[PDB]
């Protein structure tokens, strides 16, 4: 991942956990509806695999940002004045104010 | 960029450059579906009208500013420069209306 | 059922004028509080044969066995202490509710954890009731934060630091701190 991709792989990470509380509200119900042993014996190797393992995704796209070393703190720009993309697309245009 | 109190993001839409700094307020627009961004402006758009007034103060020559026309697939992006063309002009007449200050010295008032 | 509840047949206190000392379990006798296998009832049976036999009533009745209604704190004109028991001796006793003149009712002493019970069970329940019709109304974001919908706002109307680079009074607060200075301007 690179540039917005540790982002995006947030991003897509996103959705992953509020299912998650369906797995639970089951884990519940395994119990409280189900009458279920079983099924709680599997979401508990569910629910905190679900949860943990992006947990881990999470701190490692911290711990690896950390790596990445982006700073925090913004610069303050100079008052900037022309990019060359700028400049001689100003100048295309005189060439239209021609 | 990190912003204010508004928690988006704060883009320089001016990353071209001009002279005084400019940065986006980006703002989310429910209406959109998108976020549209909006800056201190009271005007809905701007630019520089020029024209010569004769002794009557008639028109006679006569123009107005134009941008070079951005074609990106992003009309967000189009915004940034079209807001970067605003501040473009502030910048620009603001600093020359301020630089008036000795005009006079050949009759121009 | 045993609390603060009307019975009453004020008739017969009208008749009594008031009561005396063992003609509170006379009225009492006619509440249903009155136990029929009380050593004051079989006693009261005792009354219906040996009658003569009964002296006032603690002699006759801690001395034999079974549920009683013994008094121990006047409260005159009004109150008075009477609690049930059960000796099972003539001289043990095995003391239970403190049944008292309520002034034309009587009755059981209530536990205090009952209350106290009924305190937390309200408390909380108006706690999760806090949690009822009010939760989720103000709706999370990350970028927008909690929301609070309405058909009109009107009524009234962990991020980020560095950034670019009313006072609904016109300067009015100052301007009311200039007459406190000026009301007594000329008289200060």
């Amino acid at each position: 991942s690179s540039d917005t991709q540790q982002v995006q792989n947030i991003l897509e990470l996103e959705a992953k956990i509020p299912d998650i509380l369906s797995s639970a509200g089951k884990c519940i119900e395994a119990i409280q509806l189900n009458n279920s042993l079983e099924d709680f014996r599997k979401y508990s190797k569910e629910f905190l695999e679900t949860v943990e393992f992006i947990s881990t995704g999470l701190r490692r796209q911290a711990l690896e940002l950390e790596k990445a070393e982006v700073p925090v703190v913004s610069l303050q720009p100079k008052k900037r004045y022309a990019s060359t993309p700028l400049s001689n697309l100003i100048f295309d245009q005189s060439s239209k104010l021609i | 960029f990190n912003s204010q109190g508004s928690n988006h993001l704060s883009v320089q839409y001016s990353c071209l450059g001009g002279i005084s700094l400019g940065l986006g307020l980006i703002r989310m627009k429910p209406e959109s579906k998108s976020f549209e961004v909006q800056s201190s402006l009271l005007y809905s758009q701007a630019a520089l009208k020029i024209s010569i007034l004769n002794k009557d103060r008639d028109e006679i020559g006569s123009s107005t500013w134009s941008w070079p026309s951005q074609n990106c697939n992003s009309v967000l992006l189009k915004d940034i420069y079209k807001l970067q063309e605003i501040l473009f002009e502030m910048d620009i007449w603001n600093s020359l209306l301020q630089e008036a200050q000795s005009c006079g010295n050949q009759g121009v008032n | 059922d045993l609390t603060s509840i009307q019975w009453r047949m004020p008739e017969w206190v009208q008749s009594m004028g008031g009561l005396r000392t063992e003609n509170v379990l006379e009225y009492f006798s006619q509440s249903p509080f009155y136990s029929h296998k009380s050593n004051n009832e079989m006693l009261k049976m005792q009354s219906q044969f040996n009658a003569l036999d009964l002296g006032d009533l603690n002699s006759q009745l801690k001395r034999l066995t079974g549920i009683q209604f013994v008094i121990i704190h006047e409260r005159p004109p009004f109150l008075w202490v009477i609690q049930k028991q059960n000796r099972l001796n003539e001289n043990e006793v095995k003391p239970l509710t403190v049944y008292f003149v309520c002034n034309e009712n009587i009755y059981m002493a209530p536990n205090a954890y009952t209350l106290l019970a009924t305190r937390m069970l309200n408390a909380t329940y108006c706690f999760q009731k806090a949690l009822t019709k009010i939760e989720k109304f103000p709706q999370y974001n990350p970028q927008e934060g909690y929301t609070y919908p309405k058909l009109s706002n009107d009524n009234l109307e962990e991020n980020k630091n560095q950034s670019i680079e009313p006072e609904d009074f016109s300067v009015v607060r100052a301007f009311m701190q200039s007459l406190h200075s000026s009301k007594e301007a000329p008289d200060v």
